[PDB]
RNA sequence: AAGGAACUCGGCAAAAUGACCCCGUAACUUCGGGAGAAGGGGUGCUCUGUUAGGGUGCAAGCCCGAGAGAGCCGCAGUGAAU
RNA sequence: GGAGAGUUUGAUCCUGGCUCAGGACGAACGCUGGCGGCGUGCCUAAUACAUGCAAGUCGAGCGGACAGAUGGGAGCUUGCUCCCUGAUGUUAGCGGCGGACGGGUGAGUAACACGUGGGUAACCUGCCUGUAAGACUGGGAUAACUCCGGGAAACCGGGGCUAAUACCGGAUGGUUGUUUGAACCGCAUGGUUCAAACAUAAAAGGUGGCUUCGGCUACCACUUACAGAUGGACCCGCGGCGCAUUAGCUAGUUGGUGAGGUAACGGCUCACCAAGGCGACGAUGCGUAGCCGACCUGAGAGGGUGAUCGGCCACACUGGGACUGAGACACGGCCCAGACUCCUACGGGAGGCAGCAGUAGGGAAUCUUCCGCAAUGGACGAAAGUCUGACGGAGCAACGCCGCGUGAGUGAUGAAGGUUUUCGGAUCGUAAAGCUCUGUUGUUAGGGAAGAACAAGUGCCGUUCGAAUAGGGCGGUACCUUGACGGUACCUAACCAGAAAGCCACGGCUAACUACGUGCCAGCAGCCGCGGUAAUACGUAGGUGGCAAGCGUUGUCCGGAAUUAUUGGGCGUAAAGGGCUCGCAGGCGGUUUCUUAAGUCUGAUGUGAAAGCCCCCGGCUCAACCGGGGAGGGUCAUUGGAAACUGGG
RNA sequence: CCGAAGGUGGGACAGAUGAUUGGGGUGAAGUCGUAACAAGGUAGCCGUAUCGGAAGGUGCGGCUGG
């Protein structure tokens, strides 16, 4: 009613776009965990570079917030360097 | 610049039975709003024993801290007097 | 954010303004951080009272006054002191 | 089929429950009971597992098989019987 | 700074309750009613809402549009009609920022909700500052616009096209993570700073002016880090409630290890173990309740309240959820389910006044469907400006407080008339009329403030940038502007006592008395109690008394009430000693001395916001009220002295 | 997976209402006695049992508030 219809519209746009970025971030971190449970070194390292890339870009755009980004990066780093 | 000092108590151990912790009766005691006489109250706190070096009936100091779990906000400082 | 702004006090037909360091968020007569002195408009002459050093203290942490509070600072002369400090 | 005790002297007869495990359980009470009250849930097969855990054995290997996860089929897994 | 009185009796003294005299309301009711100032005005149904507004803005981010005509031509009827891109204005859409503030309500909520004091080495923070580094190189879509198609609408889908300060790659980065060295410091987890490498993580341009056309610069904006500031988070001590005719309550409950999750610590969430946790110092349960600054009463201690104003909280038709965004799980956003209202072409849609006005209902009961953004805030903008039911005002109500009124000086014929009378008079009583006179107010008519400071626009001057006197920022002047209230408060002149007083009581408490009617009837009453033919108690008249645009009644608080007694009461016989013991917890503890410092006292520091009570001055014609300045209030935290007493050894 | 609502079920608390009932209070000079107050005409009362239209009586123990 009170011309928040543009905020509803762009809210749905940013919802869809941010969910793409979040899901790519999730699949990258999950790819790291899959290449740690399988005991690979080189693919795990290139997956960690990919995952930290996804995490820092998701922080650059929006709402992942370097504290929780640091949580994800730190656990993925400890689990690749635990090999 | 020495940082701000946390709250400290001394007390008496009620129980040892929880894993790596105790509870502590602080017996600080105070007067009324109306009749003025000074009456006593016992406050038992949940406190962390990381070495579990405690016994029931032990005079002990505790430091306050960040919340260590549900109901825990305290840890040991100096186990002063042991039970007999 | 932090703004030195007038704050309404007084009767109905006779206003009065305490020059008051508040946020833009907070209500006009509501909560506020600290105050410097006063402002009588309804005197037929002048009569502003500004603390002139604690106001200066709030200007430098970053607190931009409203237009009438700014020109009251100019009338007592604290914006010139602030410009001398920035030229320092 | 639909209805469901309208049958009837009267739910007579028939139908329905009907195993094992877990949960939960009233009035009253002579304190024991009531009580299997009631009312619910899960029960197949497969792989994790010759398992967790026990019995025998000196060990091998034989029995007994709670619990969980994953999954697979069916309208239906105490798939019949009682 | 502290008042009592009636009532148990034939009479009395105690005990003892009851009743009264006071002050207050967001009060209502009844009678009555003049103005001005300032405040307040759904306490009830957190009942339901017709309508109107209550959140938009930026063309200096962007693409397309609509107009418009500086010049340029066009065709003729002298009536007219285009097409090039001038300035110039208008803004569906993208986009950014705001919508999370401001305004309402008190339903929930008995615990970190709040107050007060802390802790965070366990945290987040857009816009704002200040400083430091930067800002390169490309890419692909999309709204609008069209062209279809589907819909009753709400609107939706398909193909085309297009830009950004939109989005996405990419480079460079002192963030963040990892790994290795150091250095110093704590309160257990740990903290701060230095270095190296590895992995990534940026960014955007727009306006003006200068120009050799490469660029260069200011302003705004963009990115990263570090501070400040501000807002937010979580955690702990203390504190503020009724019931025990609520005694047992828990099981993610109580801990552990590990993981996830969070801005962060955490059973916050999950696996696996352990049997814990709260408890008569009142757990749990039930009932009630927003908390506070404050407000009313009181000598005070207290008791009651939680309206306005201000802080924090929680809520948004009911329950749940997330989205986006720095910050929401969002009053005027979204998705879902329920009830209700509405529309429907029956397929499906829309809605949420506990925002300002107003309506209906409930009720003893509380207002205008108003003017303005002039002032103070907000949002956006570079600004002009726009939006703003916040806010300024205005209207209604004696709803409260306060101030001025309805006349004044003189006046004995004590006039008329009332009421009473032992009929001598007394009284209404100098009160009317007589004389004299004012105009606050009433009215008419003129004059007319403070509330305005500004913003922006010019000109200067100093100064920082600059390749530069461009040009812009910053500061000081020096002008031109801006009022809804409103020709309102206010001042000045003219006129007439002319327009302006009521309510309650009169036995005592309790100030104030007679007469006539009534006859235990009508009725009064707060109590003692009146009234049954001589009623100062009923009804009326006169009078008096109290107050006064108020007065009286009611409803609740508090006092009186020493009637919950801490201040400040009691128990032989008035109410009250358990039938008595043994004793757990609790309370209390003879003496001398040393020591400690929890209690106690004292100092310093911070703090208990603003308003309020109080003191001192100031301004409204005084007052209410406003304003300034101070004080006060903590069993509060840290810190320092004392050691008599209580406690500790 | 969680999950609001809804559904089924058995309990818990709380308010109404209910034929009938039991005690209580107050009321126009109602009926029966007269239990208490005096040595109240059987001293009274307390506890307890029992009986009786009813106050009450009687037993036992206690008390003077004979």
């Amino acid at each position: 009613i009170k011309s928040a219809i543009k905020r509803t519209k762009t809210n749905n746009e940013r919802r869809v776009h941010n969910a793409t970025i979040k899901s790519a971030m999730r699949t990258a971190i999950k790819q790291v965990e899959a290449s740690v449970a399988n005991n690979e070194a080189d693919k795990a390292k290139t997956a960690l570079t990919e995952a930290a890339k996804r995490i820092d870009k998701a922080v650059k755009t929006g709402l992942v917030h370097k504290n929780t980004a640091a949580r994800y990066k730190s656990r993925l780093a400890k689990k690749v360097n635990g090999l | 610049s020495e940082r701000n000092q946390r709250k400290v108590y001394q007390g008496r151990v009620v129980s040892d039975k929880m894993d790596k912790t105790i509870t502590v009766v602080v017996e600080t005691y105070k007067k009324h709003t109306l009749y003025g006489k000074r009456v006593k109250y016992s406050k038992k706190f949940k406190a962390h024993d990381e070495n579990n070096q405690a016994k029931i009936g032990d005079i002990v100091k505790i430091m306050e801290t960040r919340p260590l779990s549900a109901t825990k906000r305290f840890r040991l400082v100096e186990v002063v007097e042991e039970a007999v | 954010a932090v703004k030195i702004r007038l704050k309404r006090m007084g009767a109905k037909k006779s206003p009065f303004y305490r020059i008051v360091v508040a946020d833009s968020r907070s209500p006009r007569d509501g909560r506020f951080i600290e105050t410097v002195g006063t402002y009588n408009p309804v005197a037929k002459p002048a009569e502003v009272k500004i603390d002139e050093e604690l106001a200066l203290k709030w200007l430098q942490t970053g607190a931009k006054p409203s237009d009438t509070v700014r020109n009251l600072f100019s009338s007592q002369g604290i914006m010139e002191k602030f410009h001398n400090a920035k030229q320092g």
